[PDB]
């Protein structure tokens, strides 16, 4: 019932080689050699690139290669080109359903130096608290490539309920930005020492903290 | 249970090959190490993969064994089909045997892609058709490799050995065609 | 050449042609009989694995009933190519080598009419990495066999 | 060129019903099994339903969809259907139809896909937004929080369009309540906080709402 | 025995069964596709030379796609599979004809009939050769005439 | 551009066997004297008909060559298929070999019913395309050639196939008639 | 594989493909000719013994007319499988071993029309312990052949 574990994003300079992971269990990838890979441009339907783990579809460049080892399938792209920047999904036969798809991977053909995000965490405004509401706004901007993951913690304790996050959107300066919100009650806001917004971008993480 | 077009029910059957024991041999596997070929309800042959050896001399007195006609002719026929079905067998040293008193026992030294261990494992893969992949570790790839160092073939008595795979004649019947199909000049 | 062995008919049958598998030829099952219309395809086609097995079971039956010997391996060594398609099991060997679902000659599936009792010729239930395929992975194979059953039932 | 032409998306109230069509073009539709795959806004692909070739005797669904969706096919008119009933908000996504072959001898992957059709399930009536100031505390950031509004379109400017340097308006998040929320920030020098005044102009035309909010430290 | 290898279908084809030869499988030509109605005869007949070549080209295609390439081109695979792809006695037939001064098939060139408007083609028969030169159309004209009649009968069998 | 029955146009196709190089061997011929077998895109074999010999010793140390596993296993499997496919091979003195360092090189000393007929019949089959050019035989269990030696040597791949296109049909045919005609040893 | 040899036909004949056995190919009989509709089954079926003999007799004729040589055993050692079904003669060997009336490839029976002259394909006359079977012991085989003859003569019209 769960999905197939794919990396959120992979990046590479033009001409370089990159690989996209796709991990499952013996019930799906380990049990069949029917792993397929799809390339989806924005606003377009998925295009089949590789099927049956290794076989390329008609017209697909030989730069694309598919492999499998145990419970993990890998899509490798050599000689990275700008046209390759897209979203990549893997799918496989399953004991429980005809197909099971992966979360998806945003491949970015780097055209700028990697930019770390600029995190700014706002506490609930006084006007919102007098209305008996509380919302923490975490605004992440000026990062490249366009993929981040936010995590909210209060007094070093993970908070997952009441969290909503945007998908990164391109800025005016070709960098990316996203927003995460933590909705609370005025009691919850005052009942803690500190609230933190923790943004992970390309392995490295940035944290900002605010207090009432 | 499972209906197609509302009138055709999907049904199955599984064949019990054990009843073919009196006419043809039957291959099967017990665990990763041990595999068997059964001739009738009494005699048989045990293909075992072990890091432990059983023969240390590097001679195979086949002519002597033929003259002293003690061994079971059936087991000798299937041990010949195996050795002939090996492709590109060029290291006769690994082939060591002991047929003293009709007790047939053959050892292949795999320690000696393209090596002699591939051809012996390719023929072993075919022979015990059911459940050979368990011992191979190979997957899909021609080139076959194993941790084990020796393939020992011994005569044995019939028991309830076929635990991982059911008995089948399909393995043996296939090697018969590809018998002398790949042998070098002597 | 190709297989020339014709399946022998028993005495208590209503139509000359059909073949039956006793309860001792099938594991955890009672006896199953197959009609003349299905087994007739065994003489025409070269590609059916279940037909190869019927000719093996029949040969073993005929050889026990009519001869006395267990060095009977000399007999099958002569008769193998007259009962089975050697290249058909080589095909399964090639499929196993190429990570493709193959037939290990154990389990078969067929379609059985609810009221007619008529059945298709049992096709081999494929297996991949030590586990038979789900019905979901060859359902379009079953759909095609059900279509052939209807066109045969009309004739 | 082998293709599939979809039709029949649109807007539907939560709990309502919709019907999705997928028409085959240039291939013997009857011999292929048909699949439905949905893709949430800014999310991944998720298989939904399957139906076998010829008679649709073999049908599969996702557990989170059983008893609510119904796949069907009309081989005469070369059509594939998806009847959605008791539609949840989660069901709103981009829906694709794809052909494959579930065969042991000659299988086929999801080679041919449809162009895709959008389904949007809404739950909340028209509501005006509440603007709150994101106060700043040597570049400092400040902005506006536009909260609990419907429907989706909202436009934010700063100082009546005079301020465009550093401004970024983020996309909206559909909260659990079924109402959108967005923010818009501007980066400015810390010294300018005392001198210059900053006002954001939030406009929500479907509610006939126009709010101007001044942000102070 | 006889050949059991079934030709694999590509993903984008309209009818399940047809086979296509790429521009790299044919010399001085673009890609050519043959309908299911023609290729279906490859599973029935045992005597067609062009069918034996399709199974060779498909086996080579499948072995490259699905098997990690060997270091130095192991030949063991084709030695196993040969009888499951080709008819050995078919090429022995051509070896008998060449020995008896009869025009034989050297498995290079093939001829077929292509309907100018419908586009359907017969199964390519082998263009025979005698003494290092293919036969003129004039020397097997009545073989082409028979094929047109079978084409007519096959086209009428659809209606 | 020739129409039959007014609607059926005669069309042709010629198969390019060179793409099968990674799966099966391919025989072809350069001129009358030189013929080749190609295994892959690097190694191969050279079948030459020359009045000039290359080996003067009449020994074939096959057991030594097997033990020192240097030669290409694919190439020797073609040497075995060839030698086994010879019918009525009764004079081992003509076959002389040299496998020093893996370099395989086999020489058949030529001179109806003699040993030369059986070696040329197998050569006629091996290089199926363009074997008749060197045979001078025509149509008749008896092939006669002016050349005195058939030398098979390992070689590297080049654009050799000039007179006939490469093809695997030659090799594939000898596989069935491998040990079908051999005397008792 | 299976037999690929096609039966060549002589120059002076009414229909292409129809085969004839000369008076020197039969014992104590004149020449007998069999129509195209009958011998056409030789290319379809793998089971018929009389067809494997025609391919042997034709190959004999062709090898004599076109070649010159007795050690021609090397030629039949190559072409045996392209002519006859090896497993068909192994079938009759199995039947002989199992006391079943087998085919020793000598005598053949066929049906012949009173007025049309069209004949069935000769099926092998079986033998059990050095004596051919009576017509009474394979009577239901001739009945089935006559039904196939009727269904074939109807497809002519
Ligand atoms: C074709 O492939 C299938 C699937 O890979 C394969 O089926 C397997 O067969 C074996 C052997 O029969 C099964 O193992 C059995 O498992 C049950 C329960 O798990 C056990 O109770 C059985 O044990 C009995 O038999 C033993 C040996 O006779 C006795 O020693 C013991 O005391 C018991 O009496 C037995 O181990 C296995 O479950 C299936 N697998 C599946 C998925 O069904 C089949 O063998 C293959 N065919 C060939 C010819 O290789
Ligand atoms: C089946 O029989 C036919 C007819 O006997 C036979 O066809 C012949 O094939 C050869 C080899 O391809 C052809 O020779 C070519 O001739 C052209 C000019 O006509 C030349 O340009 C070619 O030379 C090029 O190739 C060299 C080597 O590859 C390269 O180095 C270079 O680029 C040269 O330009 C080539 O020699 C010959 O013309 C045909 N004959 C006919 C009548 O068509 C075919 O080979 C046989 N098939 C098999 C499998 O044996
Ligand atoms: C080897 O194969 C033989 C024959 O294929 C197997 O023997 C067979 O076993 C079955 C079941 O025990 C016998 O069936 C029995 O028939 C009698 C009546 O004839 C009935 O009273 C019993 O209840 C049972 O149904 C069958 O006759 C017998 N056949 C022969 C020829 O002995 C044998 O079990 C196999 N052995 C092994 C080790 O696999
Ligand atoms: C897909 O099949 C598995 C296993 O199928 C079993 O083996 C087949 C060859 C056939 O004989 C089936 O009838 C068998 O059930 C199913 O998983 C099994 O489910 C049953 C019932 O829930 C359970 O008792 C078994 O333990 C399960 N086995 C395993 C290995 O998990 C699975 O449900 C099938 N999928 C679908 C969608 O039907
Ligand atoms: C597979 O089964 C065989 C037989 O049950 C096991 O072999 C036994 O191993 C023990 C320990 O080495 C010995 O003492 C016995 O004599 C062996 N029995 C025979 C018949 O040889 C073997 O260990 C098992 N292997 C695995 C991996 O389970
Ligand atoms: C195979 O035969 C040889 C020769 O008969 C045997 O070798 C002899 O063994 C005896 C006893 O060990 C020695 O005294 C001789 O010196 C050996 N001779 C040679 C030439 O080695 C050998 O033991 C036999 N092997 C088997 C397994 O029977
Ligand atoms: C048999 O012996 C081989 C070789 O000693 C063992 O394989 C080794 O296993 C260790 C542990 O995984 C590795 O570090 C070595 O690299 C392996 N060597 C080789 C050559 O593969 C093998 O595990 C042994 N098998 C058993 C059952 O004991
Ligand atoms: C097809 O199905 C029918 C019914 O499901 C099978 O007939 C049954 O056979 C068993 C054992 O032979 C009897 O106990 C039942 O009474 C029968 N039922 C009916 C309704 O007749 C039949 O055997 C199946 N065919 C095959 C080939 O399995
Ligand atoms: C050997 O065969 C391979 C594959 O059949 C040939 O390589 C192909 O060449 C074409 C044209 O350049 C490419 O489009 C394909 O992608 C290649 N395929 C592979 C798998 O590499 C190769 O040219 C042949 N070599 C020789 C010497 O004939
Ligand atoms: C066939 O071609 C080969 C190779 O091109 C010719 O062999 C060459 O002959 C010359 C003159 O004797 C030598 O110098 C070269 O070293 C030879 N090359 C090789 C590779 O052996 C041969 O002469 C040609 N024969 C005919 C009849 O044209
Ligand atoms: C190789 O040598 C043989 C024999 O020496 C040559 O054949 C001779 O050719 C001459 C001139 O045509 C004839 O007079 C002889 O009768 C032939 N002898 C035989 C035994 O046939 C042959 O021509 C030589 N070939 C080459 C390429 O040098
Ligand atoms: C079928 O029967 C007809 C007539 O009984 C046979 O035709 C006769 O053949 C003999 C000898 O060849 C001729 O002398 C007669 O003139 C023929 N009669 C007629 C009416 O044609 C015919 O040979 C038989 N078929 C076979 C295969 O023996
Ligand atoms: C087969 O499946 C088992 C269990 O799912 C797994 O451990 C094993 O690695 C698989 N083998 C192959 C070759 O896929
Ligand atoms: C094996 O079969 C023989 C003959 O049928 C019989 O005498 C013997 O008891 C059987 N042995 C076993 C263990 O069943
Ligand atoms: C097998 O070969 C290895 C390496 O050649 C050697 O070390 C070992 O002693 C041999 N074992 C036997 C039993 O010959
Ligand atoms: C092998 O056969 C011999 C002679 O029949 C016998 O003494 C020996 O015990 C047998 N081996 C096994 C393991 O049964
Ligand atoms: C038949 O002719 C048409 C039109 O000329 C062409 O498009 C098609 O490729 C031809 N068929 C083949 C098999 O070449
Ligand atoms: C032969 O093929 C190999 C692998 O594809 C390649 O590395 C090499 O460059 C090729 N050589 C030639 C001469 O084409
Ligand atoms: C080949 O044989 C001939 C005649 O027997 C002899 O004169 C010649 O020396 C031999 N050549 C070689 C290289 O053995
Ligand atoms: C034959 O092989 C050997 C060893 O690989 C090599 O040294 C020699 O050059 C090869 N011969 C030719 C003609 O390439």
């Amino acid at each position: 019932q769960s999905a197939l574990t794919q990396p959120a994003s992979v990046s590479g300079s033009p001409g370089q080689s990159i690989t996209i992971s796709c991990t499952g269990t013996g019930s799906d990838i380990g049990g069949y050699n029917f792993v397929s890979w799809y390339q989806q441009y924005p606003g377009k339907a998925p295009k089949l690139i590789i099927y049956e783990v290794r076989i390329r579809a008609s017209g697909v460049s030989n730069r694309f290669s598919g492999s499998k080892s145990g419970n993990t399938a890998s899509l490798t792209i050599s000689g990275l080109q700008a046209e390759d920047e897209a979203d990549y999904y893997c799918n496989s036969y399953s004991i429980h359903s005809p197909w099971v798809f992966g979360g998806g991977t945003k491949l970015t053909v780097l055209r700028q130096p990697k930019a770390a995000p600029s995190v700014t965490l706002f506490p609930p405004s006084s006007e919102e608290l007098q209305a008996n509401k509380a919302t923490l706004v975490c605004l992440i901007s000026d990062f490249y490539p366009g993929a981040v993951t936010v995590a909210w913690k209060a007094d070093s304790s993970p908070v997952k309920a009441g969290v909503e996050t945007t998908t990164p959107s391109k800025q005016s300066n070709n960098k990316y930005a996203a927003s995460s919100y933590l909705s609370l009650t005025p009691e919850q806001w005052k009942s803690h020492r500190s609230y933190s917004c923790q943004v992970t971008h390309e392995g490295s993480t940035v944290e900002k903290t605010v207090a009432p | 249970t499972s209906l197609y077009k509302g009138v055709y029910e999907l049904q199955t059957l599984e064949l019990n090959m054990e009843t073919l024991n009196m006419t043809m041999p039957l291959s099967c596997t017990k665990n990763n190490s041990h595999h068997y070929i059964m001739v009738g309800n009494e005699t048989g042959l045990e293909l075992t993969l072990t890091n432990t050896s059983i023969i240390n001399h590097k001679f195979c007195n086949l002519s002597d064994a033929h003259k002293k006609n003690l061994y079971d002719h059936a087991l000798m026929s299937i041990i010949s089909t195996f050795h002939l079905s090996i492709p590109n067998f060029n290291q006769y040293e690994a082939m060591s045997c002991d047929f003293n008193g009709g007790k047939i026992s053959v050892q292949y030294n795999l320690s000696h892609c393209g090596t002699v261990a591939n051809g012996v494992l390719q023929t072993f893969m075919r022979m015990a058709w059911g459940g050979s992949y368990i011992a191979l570790d190979s997957g899909c790839g021609d080139c076959i490799m194993t941790s084990y160092q020796y393939l020992i073939i011994q005569n044995t008595t019939w028991e309830d050995h076929c635990q991982f795979s059911r008995p089948s004649p399909i393995g043996y019947l296939g090697l018969l065609s590809q018998r002398t199909r790949d042998i070098y000049i002597s | 050449g190709t297989f020339t062995w014709t399946l022998s008919d028993s005495e208590g049958k209503d139509t000359p042609g059909g073949y039956c598998l006793t309860r001792w030829m099938l594991i955890e099952a009672e006896l199953k009989c197959f009609g003349n219309t299905a087994v007739a395809k065994c003489n025409e086609k070269h590609d059916e694995e279940f037909c190869d097995m019927l000719r093996l079971f029949d040969f073993n039956k005929q050889a026990i009933q009519r001869l006395k010997a267990q060095t009977s391996i000399q007999l099958i060594n002569k008769a193998v190519n007259a009962l089975i398609n050697d290249q058909l099991i080589m095909k399964n060997h090639l499929r196993d080598i190429m990570c493709i679902p193959y037939c290990n000659y154990s389990k078969y599936w067929y379609l059985n009419h609810t009221t007619t009792g008529r059945t298709s010729l049992p096709k081999c239930w494929l297996v991949s990495n030590g586990s038979y395929l789900n019905e979901t992975h060859f359902s379009d194979d079953i759909e095609q066999q059900a279509d052939n059953m209807i066109t045969e039932m009309l004739q | 060129e082998v293709q599939l032409v979809q039709s029949g998306g649109g807007l539907v109230k939560a709990g309502g019903s919709l019907r999705l069509s997928c028409a085959a073009s240039g291939f013997t539709f009857s011999t292929y099994s048909m699949n439905w795959i949905r893709q949430a806004p800014g999310k991944g692909l998720e298989w939904v339903a399957s139906i076998s070739s010829r008679s649709g005797s073999h049908i599969n669904y996702v557990d989170s969809v059983k008893g609510r969706f119904t796949i069907s096919r009309d081989n005469a008119r070369d059509l594939l259907y998806l009847q959605m009933n008791s539609l949840r908000v989660d069901d709103s996504a981009l829906y694709y139809c794809a052909r494959d072959r579930r065969s042991g001898t000659s299988p086929l992957p999801l080679d041919v896909w449809g162009q895709g059709t959008t389904v949007t399930v809404f739950s909340a009536s028209t509501k005006g937004p509440s603007v709150f100031p994101l106060a700043p505390s040597g570049t400092a950031a400040l902005g506006c929080l536009v909260k609990d509004y419907f429907p989706e379109p909202v436009t934010v400017s700063w100082n009546s369009g005079a301020l465009t340097s550093g401004v970024h308006t983020f996309p909206a998040v559909l909260q659990s309540s079924g109402l959108y929320s967005l923010s818009s920030v501007v980066t400015v020098p810390s010294s300018s906080l005392g001198t210059q005044t900053y006002i954001c102009n939030v406009n929500h035309k479907p509610s006939n709402t126009k709010v101007d909010k001044r942000v102070e430290p």
